[PDB]
RNA sequence: ACAGGAUCAAAUCUUCCUUGAGCGACUCGGCAGGCAAAAAAAAAAAAAA
RNA sequence: UGGUUGAACAAAAA
RNA sequence: UGGAUGCGUUAAAAAAAAAAAAAAAAAAA
RNA sequence: GGAGUCUAGCUUCAGUUGUUUGGUAUUGCAUGCCCUGAGUACGUAAGGAAAAGGGAAGGUUAACCGCUAUUUAAACACAA
RNA sequence: UCAGUUAGGAACGAUAGUUCACCGUCAGAUGUAAUACGUGAGCUGGGUUAAGAACGUCUGGAGACAGUUUGUUCCCUAUCUACCAUUUAAAAAAAAAAAA
RNA sequence: GAGAAGGGAAA
RNA sequence: GGACUCCUUAACUUAAACUGAGGAGUCAAGUAGGUACAAACCGUACAAGGAUUAAUUAUGUCCAAAAAAAA
């Protein structure tokens, strides 16, 4: 186009980025206080749903874990046919510890029982 | 134009209402036009 | 008197909503429903005929499960009382146990820990 | 807690009776002891936004930059700004990074707080604040805020609260011209509001009317550029002014759309704070930089 | 520079001479609610269920919105918040039932209203008058609202309506 | 445009139309002549 | 004033019949401590 | 007489916190 | 309303229609019409063409029903001329 | 310096005095090196100005800052004409601000 | 703390610039023709140099500044330089007035006594005042009072 | 009146380092060199609770300027003291007395009751 | 709370299940603090004896 | 029917 | 050793922001 | 059926529902004058833009007291 | 001309009781209308509509003029609505004595 | 299906 | 030397709850119902008084608000 887009196109620019601070509702189906991957069947469906709910783009996802993963990872990662995070969601490759351990980072929650490490013993 | 006498009359009035312009005004034109 | 009570808009976001089949976190109205009008004879009698079905039901409860459904169904009745707790616990053990991580028991305990320091005898307990 | 004319002699010999001014290093070395072991780096994403933090306000001085200009600058302290807690999704809902600074007497202090500070290992805070925050900016419960967050130059959003000047009158609170001196004016209306709204046909006076009243006290919200960072003090020097009194608190973030557009989009800023690497030396004081064209050019 | 938002005429076909003239939706086409490719498929609605409690008396009514028109639904909802299906209804207590109703992000307007429609709220001595709010946003930010609204102001105005609201 | 309370077809190649501006707008189009172009 | 509603079409509770229960409010009896002893729930 | 137009009286937006304004929104929590 | 102390019955009825402050404004200009609860285009007279029936006296229903009928869309409209009929 | 205030000419055109009557400084704080309008009140027998000169302000009485903190102020308020973006003038007397922002400094023997 | 803060930043301000200085400052008060040498532009490589008479020397530390005044063409012109600038190349003392009274005016001296605290300025009737005795409105002499004592 | 009225005006307002007393400045010094004189010349004053506390910084500098024995600090005290028994009494009784005491010479004591005639608080 | 439970039984450092969301989160329970005095622009500043 | 769409267009229809 | 004000200095960014005064499965206190 | 603190939800200037090797992204916004594009496109000449940024006045709102000015003050305890 | 998710803004004077205007400067952004031609229990009082007095004009006159002038006391301590400020609490005033 | 032109919102 | 509605008129700008005529109806001096809300329109088997029965007046029958859609 010329030197100015669609005024719809422009629009749809500033709202593409839209960012909240806020879980503002109760009444939504989304990731918030208590949330539990174990009630999806499957580490994808769990992963698809919190993406989802943050509003992130599964090629921002890949991205940021490529960009944050060791060396070794990112080998693995270059290495896997087809793109990891799609694999992921659709439940078609298990991903490593550190690499759900990236994932739990970008989308916030976590994506299998999180185990807590306690030192105690019993006399 | 303004309520007190523009107002129309409702189904219950039969066609008048106490301070009515609008009725009149309207048979007039039909009558002999303005 | 009037009881001021609205329901807001919000901030949710349901645009392109997808459908999960998943609950939603909380029921949308949470604040106190205080009746602003006097109950009738019935209408109270139901409100505090609690006090009496829910020990009777626990003296008929012959099974762990149907004390802790009692329980839980009346859940929502205030105030429970030490002496409810006791006799929640004494049919319990009488019935022989139950798991003590089932939420309807988590119910019973996160209740005693509660009313703690108010238990006479807290040892019985 | 004493008289006032006690006071007033004491705050004229404050100065007879200051300590000794420390000695300011040129680089500084960090061990593992003064770095938190789950404090790494990370790579943001698009939506990455890092937290912010608490200062007190201290003065304002006036500094020269390389070329010679003299700048107005508003001196703020990091007093031992820590994090206490991180808030979650599934744990509470929200994201959020919890930050206490300052410190304050145990027998002024309150008995489950001082539970909640000895939890948190730390003395006891004064004031305690959050920080909305991305997933990925999460900073590890036990980490110290230093100035080092902020590369000078940078530009800040720095949200705070106005200082109070009382009850006082419309012409003091808004500037209201009032009437002339003279010319037969009448007493009441040398500073009077004048009108305060239309006529029967409204038959109210509208709400946020400017009348007297209370004035000051407001939360404000301005832009500064960071002009200088110490990191022995944690002092940072903020271009401008900020509001508030003298030893309140302050928030200091990053400069947020239009401004951060205008401005930070190529300063690069660690995410998702400064992580120093043990064993290497880095500066004590950093400068913001200096201007490409010679401000004295007309 | 700032101008109108693409309404649902901009987006099909507009034939002036029909009494319907253009299709109106809440959404654009690509922003209309659906269930999950792998998640559909697996449910099916009763679209009406009901519970009878007779020692606490509070009995409920569980109702599926999908398809139902608003104010259709709504004059029935306050029909049974009301209580004027029972024989010992009386007008001076909340003598009706609870209600649920789900599925509100699929309840329909009939028309142009979901392009159209507005919802007012009072501002005391506000100098701007009430503050507007569209049924778009609505919509977008909480479609229970929709249904909410209609059944508020077809409930009585008396002091009793909070209660059957609640 | 010319803007009209009343369309009329000037020529052969004049059409009527409908316009998706800030509402639905009736008007008519023209091949011909840029000055055909009218909106009610 | 009259309005857009029927002055005289809206019901009115009230009793078809007279009693003498009407102002007997509800008060709490003392309740048994040992429903145990009841057989049906012995 | 001649008086300046001062449309800066007629703003919207950027407006600055007031007490009034506060109290406002907490009156319509 | 507001600042206008009294108005006329249908500036009135345009005030407190509940729709956008800009279909308002089409409806006050007249491009669109409040009815039975909608927001529409206006009625098309078409020169030559019967009106709708809707539109005309019950004894004149007749006549303008015996005349000729345009049952197409707006681009097959040949009509010389169009104008929303008031 | 603001509308009404009397300022001498710097320059050897032969006005002595004018008073200003365009500026556009709601308060009084005319700057140095801004453009005003004037209206000639005296001048030398030989001066050939016009009645109603514009031109630039070059000195002031009130102090006025420096961008490296430093102030400057002078015993008089004076301006120089301006015409076709050039001073009228071939010479202004005394010393002026650096800060004028017109290459009519070039004109003056010390540049302060 | 934060004041004592402010001092010890004030303190090693000066000590940076001092280092970073290439001149010594010399002794001089007021009375004193000096001469400033001082930057225009770096970039042009532009020169000032201003000769005038000490009129005042504020002490405030790190702001602290000295006005020089000196009449060019018949115009004056007075200048206020901060002491600590680091645009000034140079600066000298081109004649002294070193004396007693030099001392006294740079040095900070305190009241003789205590009777300031009378503010007889503010010794006044004002407009409506009653009339006590013959003072008109304003402030009023102390004459009559010291005769009467 | 109104009670609250006071915290209602006192709402963000500086306490006033000299509480003044009634009159003109020059009346005001008047009275409190005449009250430390009188002060000197009895050793004990009973004032209203706000009077004994304004004056007690005045018989403190004067005490503090007494002892230094300079003619500068003598001139001041001059300037501060009125009669003849009252300077005697404190060159040759105060000063001796205060000879190795510092600094705080007076205390003011609060009567904790209210004066009769016009509910004064006493001091 | 790793508190309770399952198993041909777990890398040190729990393979899982339960704990409706382990009470919104973290604490306290001889906790908590309205008034006086003494101070005091909002605030802050005194351990007890 | 197509995010094609600020006062701009394409497909289909009768 | 200081205070206030503008004739002085700085900012004009955030609005799901800054902030707030009522944690709410408690339906007859 | 208790407390301390930090907060969620709700509320708020105008207003909208407009987003799916490397992998979009904090710009909604808007007086004039000056500089860069550029004496270029366009025009026989005369003349003379735009997309994107930057500087200097002027003004408005808000805060602040390092500087400047005005106006005011204060002038007190190192040494055992 | 049409169009908004309506976003930021448009300086001062001479004569003059003036509004609208004329003239001058700055700028290079005529704005228009309503709100009891908004607002005098918020201000002024220049014009204008009382008692005095004068000029022109009309009558025989006292007097007068939708002719011109000079002088001439502009009240109210706010009850209610509205608005701006402002506000411990369960308790830290008193009282609240059952069961039979 | 209508000044349905009191409010909601219906074929 | 009354008001408004209706019919027929003169005057008015085929204006005004304007002015002025000739006839009916209400108000005036007539409640309770409808017509959204302070006379004049509709309707009354018009109001002595009491009562928890009944009637197709005007006019209604999605909700506010009484009143139809078996298999
Ligand atoms: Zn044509």
């Amino acid at each position: 186009m010329g030197v100015l887009r669609s005024l719809y196109s422009r629009v749809s620019q500033r709202v593409w980025s839209t960012l909240h601070f806020r879980v503002g509702s109760r009444g939504q189906v989304r990731t918030n206080k208590g949330f539990k991957p174990t009630a999806f069947p499957h580490l994808g469906a769990a992963l698809f749903f919190a993406r989802m709910s943050k509003g992130l783009t599964r090629d921002s996802v890949e991205k940021f874990v490529r960009l944050n993963v060791s060396e070794a990872q990112r080998q693995e990662i270059k290495n896997w046919p087809g793109s990891v995070v799609r694999c992921i969601e659709n439940g078609a490759c298990i991903p490593s510890r550190e690499l759900q351990s990236r994932l739990e980072q970008v989308v916030g929650v976590p994506l299998t029982r999180r185990k807590k490490r306690a030192g105690n013993r019993r006399l | 134009n303004r309520n007190p006498s523009a107002r129309y009359p409702k189904k219950g009035n039969k066609g008048c209402r106490p301070v009515c312009r609008a009725m009149r005004k309207i048979r007039k034109r039909l009558r002999t036009g303005n | 008197f009037y009881y001021r009570f609205h329901k807001r808009i919000g901030k949710g976001n349901f645009n392109r909503y997808l459908e999960f089949y998943q609950k939603p976190r909380g029921i949308e109205n949470t604040l106190r429903l205080r009746y602003n009008y006097t109950p009738t004879f019935t209408a109270k009698k139901r409100s505090e005929m609690w006090k009496v079905n829910l020990v009777k039901k626990i003296a008929h409860a012959t099974d762990a499960k149907q004390v802790l459904d009692v329980w839980t169904y009346y859940r929502h009745r205030r105030t429970k009382r030490p002496y409810h707790y006791l006799l929640a616990l004494q049919r319990l053990v009488e019935v022989g146990g139950c798991d003590p991580t089932d939420f309807r028991f988590r119910l019973i305990a996160r209740g005693i820990y509660r009313t703690a320091k108010r238990f006479i005898n807290l040892p019985r307990v | 807690y004493d008289s006032r004319w006690v006071k007033r002699l004491d705050r004229l010999r404050e100065s007879k009776f200051y300590d000794p001014a420390p000695i300011i290093k040129e680089e500084e070395i960090l061990e593992a002891d003064k770095i938190h072991p789950l404090l790494k780096k990370v790579t943001p994403s698009w939506n990455s936004r890092r937290t912010g933090l608490l200062a007190y306000k201290i003065g304002m001085m006036s500094l020269w930059d390389g070329w010679g200009e003299r700048h107005a600058v508003t001196v703020c302290q990091v007093d031992r700004c820590v994090v206490m807690d991180q808030r979650t999704l599934d744990k509470d809902g929200y994201e959020a990074c919890v930050m206490g600074i300052g410190y304050k007497p145990i027998h002024k202090v309150t008995k489950p707080m001082l539970g909640v500070y000895i939890r948190s290992q730390i003395e006891p805070k004064s004031r305690i604040a959050e920080f909305k925050c991305s997933s990925d900016c999460l900073l590890p419960v036990g980490h110290e805020m230093s100035v080092r967050h902020f590369t000078p130059g940078q530009q800040v959003f720095v949200s705070g609260w106005s200082k109070d000047k009382g009850y006082l009158g419309v012409k003091k609170r808004w500037g209201f011209a009032g009437q002339n001196a003279s010319h037969g004016v009448e007493a009441k209306a040398h500073s009077s509001p004048g009108s305060i709204g239309q006529s029967k046909t409204v038959n109210v006076v509208w709400r946020f009317k400017k009348m007297a009243g209370h004035a000051g006290g407001d939360p404000r919200v301005v832009n500064c550029k960071v002009f200088r960072i110490e990191a022995q003090r944690n002092l940072i020097f903020l271009k401008g002014c900020v509001p508030g009194y003298k030893g309140s608190l302050i928030k200091i973030s990053d400069a947020r759309g239009k401004t951060h557009h205008r401005h930070n989009r190529h300063i690069p800023l660690h995410f998702p704070t400064f992580v120093p690497e043990p064993g290497v030396s880095y500066p004590v004081t950093l400068e913001c930089p200096d201007a490409e064209q010679d401000p004295f050019l007309y | 520079s700032q101008s109108y938002p693409k309404g649902s005429f901009h987006e099909g076909h507009i034939n002036p001479f029909a009494d319907v003239q253009w299709i109106s939706r809440p959404f654009m086409k690509r922003n209309m609610p659906r269930d999950h490719h792998p998640l559909a498929k697996q449910h099916t609605s009763l679209k009406a269920v009901t519970m009878l409690d007779e020692e606490s008396g509070n009995h409920w009514h569980v109702l599926d919105g999908k398809g139902r028109s608003v104010g259709g639904l709504a004059a029935q909802v306050v029909r049974l918040l009301q209580g004027k299906h029972r024989v010992d209804f009386t007008p001076r207590t909340a003598a009706g039932d609870s209600v649920i109703v789900v599925n509100a992000i699929h309840l329909k307007m009939a028309g142009h209203t979901w392009d159209t429609k507005v919802y007012k709220f009072d501002r005391k001595t506000h100098p701007a008058g009430p503050k507007i709010i569209t049924a778009k946003t609505i919509m977008a930010r909480n479609p229970a609202m929709i249904l909410n609204l209609a059944v508020k102001r077809m409930l009585p105005p008396n002091r009793l309506r909070p209660i059957m609201y609640r | 445009m010319w803007h009209r309370g009343t369309l009329s077809l000037l020529c052969s190649s004049c059409r009527y139309v409908v316009r998706k501006w800030h509402v639905p707008i009736l008007g008519v189009d023209c091949n011909a002549n840029p000055r055909h172009k009218q909106a009610l | 004033g009259g309005g857009p509603g029927r002055a005289l079409c809206t019901p009115t509770f009230h009793g078809l019949s007279d009693g003498p229960y009407r102002r007997l409010k509800f008060s709490l009896k003392p309740i048994r401590h040992d429903y145990r002893d009841v057989l049906v729930s012995a | 007489r001649w008086r300046p137009k001062k449309s800066y009286k007629k703003r919207t937006m950027g407006l600055p916190s007031t007490k009034a304004r506060r109290r406002w929104a907490q009156m319509r929590r | 309303a507001g600042h206008k102390h009294s108005e006329s019955v249908l500036q009135q009825f345009y005030n407190r229609l509940p729709v956008r402050k800009r279909f308002l404004k089409a409806i006050r200009k007249g491009t669109l019409i409040w009815d039975k609860g909608q927001v529409k285009i206006p009625p098309i007279a078409m020169q030559g063409y019967g009106l709708p029936n809707k539109l005309v006296l019950p004894h004149q229903k007749e006549f303008n029903n015996k005349l000729p009928k345009f049952k197409g869309k707006i681009n097959q409209l040949k009509a010389t001329r169009i104008w929303f009929q008031d | 310096l603001w509308r009404q205030s009397i300022v001498r000419c710097a320059d050897n055109t032969g006005v002595i005095k004018a008073c200003i009557i365009g500026i556009r400084n709601k308060y009084g704080t005319g700057k140095i090196g801004a453009r005003i309008r004037v209206s000639v009140r005296d001048k030398t027998p030989e001066c050939t100005a016009p009645k109603m000169p514009k031109g630039v302000i070059v000195r002031r009485r009130k102090e006025t800052r420096r961008k490296d903190g430093s102030y400057i102020k002078f015993d008089e308020n004076a301006f120089v004409i301006i015409q076709k973006n050039k001073a009228r003038g071939t010479k202004i007397k005394g010393p002026v601000p650096m800060e004028i922002r017109h290459n009519c400094k070039t004109l003056a023997r010390w540049i302060f | 703390t934060c004041r004592q803060t402010m001092r010890h930043l004030q303190q090693i301000e000066i000590e940076r610039l001092d280092k970073q200085r290439n001149f010594q400052v010399p002794l001089f008060g007021p009375g004193d023709l000096m001469e400033v040498k001082y930057e225009l532009s770096r970039s042009q490589q532009t020169f000032a140099t201003f000769q005038g008479y000490c009129v005042e020397v504020r002490k405030k530390r790190l702001n602290s500044s000295f006005v020089l005044r000196n009449s060019y063409e018949g115009i004056g012109v007075e200048q206020r330089i901060p002491l600590y600038s680091p645009r000034i190349i140079s600066l000298k003392v081109v004649s002294s007035c070193a004396s007693p009274t030099q001392d006294f005016l740079l040095e900070r001296h305190k009241p003789l006594t205590r009777d300031y605290r009378y503010k007889w300025k503010y010794n006044f009737r004002g407009r409506w005042s009653r009339r006590i005795g013959k003072h008109k409105p304003g402030i009023r002499s102390v004459e009559k009072k010291i005769r009467q004592r | 009146g109104w009670s609250k009225v006071v915290n209602f005006l006192n709402k963000g307002v500086q306490r006033r380092p000299h509480r003044r007393l009634p009159g003109q400045p020059h009346h005001q010094w008047n009275m409190l060199k005449t009250q430390l004189d009188q002060l000197v010349r009895s050793d004990r004053l009973e004032l209203t609770l706000p009077r004994a506390h304004e004056l007690q910084q005045y018989a403190e500098e004067l005490v503090h300027f007494a002892k230094q024995n300079t003619p500068e600090s003598s001139l001041i005290v001059e300037s501060m003291i009125f009669t003849p028994a009252a300077r005697r009494k404190l060159f040759h009784e105060l000063c001796p007395l205060y000879a190795n005491r510092p600094f705080f010479y007076t205390r003011v004591v609060n009567q904790h009751r209210l004066r009769m005639r016009d509910a004064a608080p006493m001091a």
